[PDB]
RNA sequence: UUAGGCGGCCACAGCGGUGGGGUUGCCUCCCGUACCCAUCCCGAACACGGAAGAUAAGCCCACCAGCGUUCCGGGGAGUACUGGAGUGCGCGAGCCUCUGGGAAACCCGGUUCGCCGCCACC
RNA sequence: AGUGCAAGAGCAAAAGAUAGCUUGACAGUGUUCUUCCCAACGAGGAACGCUGACGCGAAAGCGUGGUCUAGCGAACCAAUU
RNA sequence: CCUGUCAAACUCCAAACUUACAGACGCCGUUUGACGCGGGGAUUCCGGUGCGCGGGGUA
């Protein structure tokens, strides 16, 4: 920028995307990355390899694809990611993919937070993940109670519109149960 | 020589030009090689690890195994033969 | 001492003042002369030109330079004209002054490294040459044979 | 195809420059041979360039000196016309001067040796001194230079 | 375009730079949440060598929290003009900053993609003083 | 790729600037603190929950060369320097010829306002 | 800028700063380079492993003292485990 | 802005050249056994000069 010994970042680095000493630190064990992204509305769940041009992506699932197996609810939850997590886990191991590590980018390892039920998910699916037990939500608000109860305090349904006034943490079991046989693209 | 040391003489070779500056990419870090690949050794001023002695820099060896992420590569030092253990990020594929 | 002694460029280039210290100071006076309020703005510019890489100590520097400006006074004191010594005594110079145990010698001088076919006076007047005249009085004191070089001037 | 003829002893020259010519079977002076004209071959002729004299001949003087000169891998048998006939490729030496020139073959090909022994240049060389564009004899020749050199060492 | 090219408050730093305290306690009321410590750097003549060390108290108040302050704050300062950031902030008084934006300063405060705010779509000094001066008093 | 995610090369991608884009969908800003979680003080951030509003930021798309960068043409320059050779020149410093290579500065004109890979997606 | 100290080199979501926690400055045993280019030579040094036991981290992982190159000492004898 | 100069312990640049490995040609080796391995015996560790590049020194 300034002149000829100017030091520009890597892009990714400019674009505050990717954080390479975290990168080099997750690609030593060898092992596909459980990548675990966000969005306002969304969460996507990625298993991603190395290769000769950039990574390959063997496997992955969005928080808006989860409708199509009768997703009737928001999808920037923590019912949502865990179902996201799952579905790709099942992908993957559709793929022929056995383990991964999980890569949360620039998010942060809080305790019960969604990238770590993205992680649930995935291993419930079946790959085989580094993990930690004690830093995953209880179950319960997995399942969306600290919604349903958030909802308790109503007075205004806190959906607009949408589905059901008290919501359903009964609609994730519902969905979860399907994810767990047969069904198309799993 | 002043002194004996390992880094005596290694101003240039075993520094960056402005540019190349501040950590290195991770990709050339981890890339995997296979018993019997010819690899060329250049010490990456920005990586401080799986360093060698610095006067095989612009040698062109043979991988032969390795010990630990490191690789272990076979190379001739004027007559001698030398074993060199050394990470990928100090390496690169000939050809 | 003797040119002799410092005329040539055989030693490496040493002028690092951030390693040497005890630099003499330069006894050249001044580099630009006359009207250095007014910018090259004259009809003819004569040069001098050294014709052989040499090393030219601030000692001939500064005769050579004297015995040229001061004789530029057939133009006077505040004459139109402009004088300029381009060259920079840089170069640190030593004597061994034991015997050739521990010979590096001490700082005891500065010479400028001029290359053939560099001007090392350039001069700028109307059509009033008396500067051709100040030269062959300057390259007297300066160890090369030079040339007297006449750049802008068709009026001979 | 050029023709290669050291023109300066061994004595004092370099060995990698030594090893060169021996690399094109010169080990004397006086020694001539035949060289295609390759990238490689090319190298090996320029830094050789100051010990020898050399250039493309005619089709006539490699001819006279294949004659005069020329070599069994082994023994004394004269080159000549049924030589070259009961023993190589071709029916005569034009023949083979033909093929040599145009890089179609060698001498060590067919069965002879890689070095033509000349003899001194009856009149004298232009000196080993200088190089052609300045009178003496080293270097790149004319195809009229080479062959007055190649016919006076005959 | 606009309603999102309207400025806004966004935080208001109540600070008392002292020299070594007791006046955390009156932070506390005049603005309703605790106050925090000011380390000092570099060793200096006023005794002040002590790198690591309590020498002021700070308080950074958003939203309501702010307003409410402010809502008797600014009438307890007169001056305006040339004491405006070229941000379109104001310090003045016991100090009392009041930092101003848009809509979208998220953009380079969060961690994700963050980026620097254009300077088009920064605060202008005049641009500031009309919001402000256009909420209970008067500009110069 | 009518706006996405992970990247490779790491300025040809930087700096600065102009124009365009969101009617359901995307990314955002945005709205909001019962929860998981959080600020040595602040739901600013981090984290969680969510759509009333908006395309003004960001982002994506199209483009501008003033600065920085990459490569190229022409000029500088076959100059500077240089591997090999010489009973060539020069008091000498040094130079010259032959042979094999061959620059930097700078000027003028082009190029460059990223390219490519995997996945997902009216 | 800072990173204990020469000089040169490395480093920015860090190798720097702040905070918290921790004792891997751990035991055992090697591979290799260096010391000594090439090319034999000890002590010492370093790089990289393994076995065991641990620390921290959600985890990949990092920790074989200090970002790298100086800070070192045979046999005999003594004391110590 | 304009204008005058430098660097063994400066570098936005940058050769010739030296150098690791590989292929090709050459030359060489497979009765002259190369490359290499093991063993016996040395001598040697005052060197000098020319040319190129040097560092010191008035030389
Ligand atoms: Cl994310
Ligand atoms: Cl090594
Ligand atoms: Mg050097
Ligand atoms: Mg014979
Ligand atoms: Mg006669
Ligand atoms: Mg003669
Ligand atoms: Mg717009
Ligand atoms: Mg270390
Ligand atoms: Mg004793
Ligand atoms: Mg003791
Ligand atoms: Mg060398
Ligand atoms: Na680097
Ligand atoms: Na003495
Ligand atoms: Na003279
Ligand atoms: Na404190
Ligand atoms: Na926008
Ligand atoms: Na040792």
């Amino acid at each position: 920028a300034t002149g000829p010994r100017y030091k520009v970042p890597m892009r990714r680095r400019r674009e505050a995307r990717t954080d390479y000493h975290q990168r080099l630190r997750l690609l030593k064990s060898g092992k596909p990355r459980l990548v675990a992204r966000k969005s306002n509305k969304h969460v996507r769940a990625q298993l991603v390899t190395l290769g000769p041009n950039g990574d390959d992506t063997l496997a992955s699932a969005h928080s808006s694809d989860l409708a199509e197996y009768g997703w009737e609810a928001p999808t920037g939850n923590m019912p949502s990611a865990y179902l996201t997590g799952l579905l790709a886990g099942l992908r993957a191991q559709e793929a022929g993919v056995e383990e991964a590590v999980l890569d949360i980018g620039l998010n942060s390892p809080t305790p019960g937070s969604k990238v770590f039920a993205i992680q649930e998910g995935a291993i419930d699916a079946g790959l085989d993940i580094p993990h930690n037990d004690d830093v995953l939500a209880d179950w319960q608000r997995t399942r969306g109670a600290h919604i349903a109860e958030y909802d308790e305090q109503l007075e205004e349904p806190l959906y607009s519109g949408d589905f059901d006034a008290a919501d359903l943490p009964e609609h994730f079991d519902e969905l979860r149960e399907t994810l767990l046989d047969g069904d198309i693209e799993l | 020589p002043s002194s004996n040391g390992p880094l005596e003489g290694t101003r240039g070779k075993l520094k960056n030009k402005p540019r190349d500056r501040g950590t290195s990419p991770p990709q050339r870090a981890v890339e995997e090689f296979d018993d019997g690949e010819k690899v060329h050794l250049k010490i990456d001023p920005s990586v401080p690890n799986g360093r060698f002695h610095p006067r095989f820099d612009g040698q062109t060896g043979t991988v032969e195994g390795k010990q630990g992420d490191a690789y272990k590569v076979d190379i001739v030092d004027g007559g001698k033969e030398k074993t060199i253990i050394v990470t990928a990020a100090h390496l690169r594929r000939q050809e | 001492k003797p040119g002799a002694m410092y005329r040539n460029s055989s030693k490496p280039a040493y002028t690092r003042r951030e390693y040497i210290s005890g630099i003499p100071g330069k006894k050249i006076a001044q580099f630009d002369m006359g009207n250095n309020g007014a910018g090259p703005t004259y009809p003819a510019q004569v040069e001098l030109v050294v014709e052989k890489p040499v090393q030219i100590r601030h000692n001939a520097l500064e005769a050579a330079r004297v015995a040229a400006n001061r004789y530029v006074q057939n133009s006077g004191a505040a004459a139109n004209y402009k004088f300029r010594i381009r060259k920079f005594p840089f170069h640190v110079i030593r004597e061994n002054k034991d015997g050739m145990r521990a010979p590096f010698g001490k700082p005891v001088g500065t010479a400028a490294r001029v290359h053939g076919a560099n001007h090392i006076f350039i001069a700028w007047v109307n059509p009033d040459p008396n500067v051709e005249e100040a030269w062959r009085r300057a390259k007297m004191k300066v160890t090369p044979t030079i040339n007297i070089d006449s750049s802008p001037a068709g009026n001979a | 195809m050029h023709a290669l003829v050291q023109l300066r002893g061994e004595v004092n020259m370099h060995t990698d420059i030594q090893d060169t010519l021996e690399m094109l079977n010169i080990h004397h002076v006086n020694h001539c041979t035949l060289v295609p004209e390759t990238d490689a071959y090319r190298g090996m002729v320029a830094k050789v360039n100051d010990f020898v004299a050399f250039g493309e001949p005619s089709q006539e003087t490699l001819e006279t000196v294949l004659a005069t000169r020329a070599e069994p891998l082994e023994g004394d048998a004269d080159v000549d016309d049924e030589w070259v006939a009961e023993h190589t490729d071709y029916d005569d030496i034009s023949g083979l001067a033909f093929a040599l020139l145009s890089e179609e073959t060698t001498l060590r090909e067919q069965g002879l040796s890689p070095t033509l022994r000349l003899h001194p240049p009856r009149g004298g060389h232009d000196g080993v001194k200088h190089p052609v564009k300045e009178g003496g004899q080293l270097g790149k020749h004319d195809t009229e230079g080479i062959d007055d050199l190649l016919e006076a060492m005959r | 375009f606009h309603e999102m090219r309207e400025p806004r408050i966004e935080k208001v730093v109540v600070h008392m730079g002292i020299g070594h305290a007791n006046a955390e306690d009156i932070l506390g009321e005049i603005t309703g949440q605790m106050p925090v410590r000011t380390k000092a750097k570099r060793t200096v003549g006023e005794f002040d060598i002590r790198e690591g060390d309590p020498i002021g108290a700070k308080v950074t108040l958003r939203d309501e929290m702010a307003e409410e302050f402010l809502q008797t704050a600014l009438p307890l300062a007169e001056l305006a003009t040339s004491q405006f950031d070229d941000t379109g902030n104001f310090s003045f008084g016991l100090d009392v900053t009041v930092n101003l934006v848009r809509p979208g300063y998220r953009v380079a405060k969060r961690d994700k993609a963050s980026r620097s705010i254009p300077t088009k779509h920064r605060l202008n000094p005049a641009d500031a003083v009309a919001f402000i001066e256009s909420t209970y008093d008067v500009e110069v």
